[PDB]
């Protein structure tokens, strides 16, 4: 009851009892042919964009508020998919995201894993503006805080308002999955391309945001490990660019 | 049936009220202007933020009232007043005086109306080179965070249509706005914090809800 | 030609009228629609989604993640209450700011059935029993574990199931005249050596398919 | 007779309305139409015509025929640039006053494909090679002959062909975010004894059949 | 094949990564994620399998 999956020259292993969320019922696909027939011809890499990219693990401790990543540009240094971001003026893609934990039966805790489109964030100063570095750091995660933040140009990252001004118990409206250390330790989310235009430039726009948020904190006792590792793996799907010839 | 999208959003509201004179010594008080967006009406803003992408037509009605200034001169006998209401599409010339050439450009649609009649009304289609409007944008304008140029919807300008050396008068216009044939995509959670300004999502941290006495407390039954 | 007669109501502006209007941009072909994933036809598609309830809304923790966690304590307390609340979406503080509560607060009359889910977030070594009890509207909340057993209840063994589900059938709106739900320790929690002592429960609320709303009004939150 | 009811909008003058009007000269039969050559149904028939581009719009020659001539110099300069520009009809000075540019400036949104033709006006004894290179929007302009060769380009031998043609596919409007075109000396120009030393190139621009325009507005030139 | 020999109560995650011939070995967890990899949860599976396709010698 273990499946082994190979994309390109990558191989990972999952359990065949996985559960998969397809975001709004829609699988990813190519914009078919004839939105812009004449002088808008696209191309597709399909070479080493369809392959598993694995980020660094994060460390879940007793007081961890949460983590977030921006897509794309979490992959702007990831081999070929990142090269294509510099060579081409427009693009699009869907994604498959796997999130996994490594824990024992003597640990306990609960995580929400959610993919949020257009996650526009607020500044720590009400009459201020957010910086580009405070929104993302690429393949390194940003951190939520457990109290309200200060300083100039920083996202106001108190975890109960999720940086967007809503109640964090209501983020289940988005494509999401629960990880309860008692019953499962994995989550797969398949995201299609969602925009109000068919293609776009991939450097000054963040299509979506992946967030991981503990709702019940990690607990252990006498001589268990004091942390739990979380691992994120991403495979781009049906990527497509403007033709160069 | 009352929770359909059309019955929830397609409702009229006053979104701008402005004043303008026939004679003045400021020359910006001689006309009134408004930029069309749905972010300075706090009740419509919140209902619109439940979705990420929207598509609609606009309908605008104008209620216009005049007054003679309390300055001094009485015994007048005046004909009814005429007004001009000009819509500028995105990518159009903007007037800066009431005597400007742009009040006569053939591609700015315009309405001429005289008091005493029914209130004037124009209908604007979905105007965007994109496929939908967006209530949320996680990007840069090219650089302002959260602002994309596909959301431009145009402007409205109002003036008096007198001749030379007119008599002093003060008018007020109220604009009533209504979206029609509406379609929405990607639902979102409702805004929990108060709005702080009209262009950002900035906020001060807010409590999740209000307290009670204890986790067991249920009020005595009647 | 064509003799004609004007009726009362002519030349009035009614804010909710429905008439054809002249277009100000007739020679403009609009951008065709895109097939964006995630389209919505009705607000009841938002209320049928689960959201986390802040059941622990007591003093000192209205601004932390702790507001969402029901505490299960360690040791032997096998007849004490764990929690209890009245089921009043829209009005009561614990249900007021959820996805279902936020919708219901746009309408002056609503009715349907409600779904509550409970989930145990402890270690896989812990075992024990809870008693979940429901009192109808017009009944007092039970004071002991025994009289809660004498009504409608379910006995929930967390060593066997990690989650329980309840469906409540007679919900309307306006010292409440509403039903209530309570939870009791049947046995107490038992663990082996080397596992955490305390733990937590979480509540999710949603609406069932037969939910209806009437008389759109203004919300009291902005 | 015939009970009737006046709606809002009655007795208003809407500048863009469309109603039947009474004729002031009903008893007058009009002159029948003549079949004049050269009738027009659509403005895109004017934009599909080539017109000469003033590529040499530098100081000291904005009022001479020299503004239209790209200079080709004599001797050996076989890696230097000949010319380069961004492709931005409507906004950029070199394309702004052509037949295509003048039309596009009546509309606030437009899009399509563009056609550029280059013609060599030297003596029939001259030979040599040019490299014509295209960079897409969002790419920097090439700095050398070699990196222009590493992109999309054509090598144009003027001893074989007197003219070259290019079709550019992704044109829209609003430190530009537009594509560009550049020309490089591959070899240098070679002549026999008794022929002029210097020479010229000319550019023609036009639109291809798939061109569209929206939101008529006022032009910024008179 | 890799097999985890710990107690049945232990949980956690590993990242297993493969670089082809002619490529350098990854230096961090993030660039190993950006190549071919599998994420292995030992609370779910006790063993993982890999098949490597281009093997020759000097």
């Amino acid at each position: 009851r273990v499946r082994s999956i190979t994309l390109g020259n990558s191989t990972i292993t999952t359990q065949e009892s996985a559960n998969v969320v397809v975001a709004y019922g829609r699988w990813p696909e190519y914009l078919k042919d004839n939105e812009a027939t004449a002088e808008d011809q696209p191309t597709q890499p399909d070479v080493a964009t369809c392959r598993f990219y694995t980020l660094e693990s994060v460390t879940w401790e007793r007081d961890s508020p949460g983590w977030w990543w921006k897509f794309p540009d979490a992959l702007k240094d990831m081999g070929l998919f990142g090269q294509n971001m510099y060579y081409h003026y427009l693009g699009r893609a869907g994604y498959t995201i796997h999130v996994q934990c490594n824990a024992s039966k003597f640990h306990q805790g609960c995580l929400m894993v959610v993919c949020v489109p257009e996650a526009e964030m607020g500044c720590s100063q009400v009459d201020g503006t957010v910086n580009e570095h405070s929104l993302s750091e690429g393949e390194t995660a940003k951190k939520f805080a457990s109290t309200s933040t200060n300083g100039t140009n920083t996202v106001q990252s108190i975890v109960t308002n999720a940086g967007m001004g809503v109640g964090v118990g209501n983020l289940t409206i988005f494509p999401h999955q629960w990880i309860n250390l008692r019953t499962n330790n994995c989550a797969t989310i398949v995201m299609p391309y969602i925009n109000n235009v068919p293609m776009d430039n991939m450097f000054r726009h963040h299509n979506f945001t992946l967030m991981i948020i503990p709702f019940v904190p990690l607990d252990y006792s006498s001589d268990s490990s004091t942390y739990v590792p979380i691992t994120v793996t991403v495979a781009p799907m049906c990527a497509e660019y403007n033709g160069l010839r | 049936s009352e929770s359909s999208i059309e019955n929830f959003l397609c409702r009229s509201a006053c979104v701008y009220m402005g004043e303008y004179h026939t004679t003045n010594t400021d020359t910006s008080k001689l006309f009134a202007s408004w930029t069309i967006n749905a972010r300075r009406m706090v009740q419509m803003r919140r209902k619109l933020e439940l979705f990420t992408y929207v598509r609609f037509d606009m309908e605008v009605t104008f209620v216009i009232t005049s007054k003679q200034d309390q300055g001094t001169q009485l015994g007048q006998d005046m004909p009814p007043l005429t007004h001009q209401i000009m819509y500028i599409p995105p990518g159009g010339p903007i007037p800066k005086s009431v005597t400007d050439y742009t009040w006569q450009t053939s591609t700015n649609p315009s309405i001429f109306w005289t008091e005493g009649n029914a209130p004037p009304r124009m209908s604007i289609p979905f105007i965007s080179i994109g496929n939908a409007y967006s209530n949320f944008y996680d990007g840069w304008s090219h650089g302002v965070y959260g602002y994309n140029t596909l959301n431009h919807m145009g402007q409205i300008y109002v003036r008096h249509v007198n001749g030379s050396s007119p008599l002093p008068m003060t008018s007020t216009v109220r604009m009533y706005f209504k979206p029609k044939h509406v379609k929405v995509w990607v639902p979102r959670p409702p805004r929990l914090c108060q709005y702080k300004n009209a262009s950002t999502v900035n906020f001060t941290p807010t409590n999740i809800t209000e307290k009670r006495q204890s986790i067991n407390y249920i009020p005595e039954t009647v | 030609g064509l003799p004609v007669m004007n009726t009362p109501g002519s030349n009035q502006f009614l804010t909710s009228d429905d008439f054809q209007s002249p277009s100000a941009m007739p020679q403009f072909d609009v951008t065709p629609e895109l097939n964006i994933p995630g389209e919505v036809q009705n607000l009841m598609e938002i209320a049928e989604v689960d959201s986390v309830v802040p059941v622990n809304n007591v003093e000192g923790k209205l601004d932390t993640m702790e507001i969402y966690r029901i505490p299960v304590q360690s040791g032997n307390h096998q007849s004490s209450q764990v929690f209890g609340f009245q089921v009043q979406p829209g009005l009561d503080n614990v249900f007021k700011h959820t996805l279902l509560g936020e919708i219901l607060n746009y309408y002056a009359h609503w009715s349907g059935s409600i779904k509550l889910t409970f989930v145990f977030c402890g270690s896989a070594m812990a075992t024990g029993k809870f008693l979940l009890a429901y009192a109808p509207p017009g009944a007092n909340a039970p004071k002991s574990r025994k009289d809660a057993m004498l009504g409608t209840h379910i006995i929930w063994d967390v060593g066997l199931q990690s989650s329980c589900v309840l469906c409540i059938p007679w919900i309307s709106q306006t010292y409440t005249s509403a039903g209530n739900v309570t939870c009791w320790y049947q046995t107490g929690i038992v663990v082996p050596a080397g596992t955490p002592t305390s733990c937590s429960i979480m509540c999710f609320v949603s609406a069932c398919n037969d939910f209806s709303v009437r008389l759109l009004k203004d919300t009291p939150f902005i």
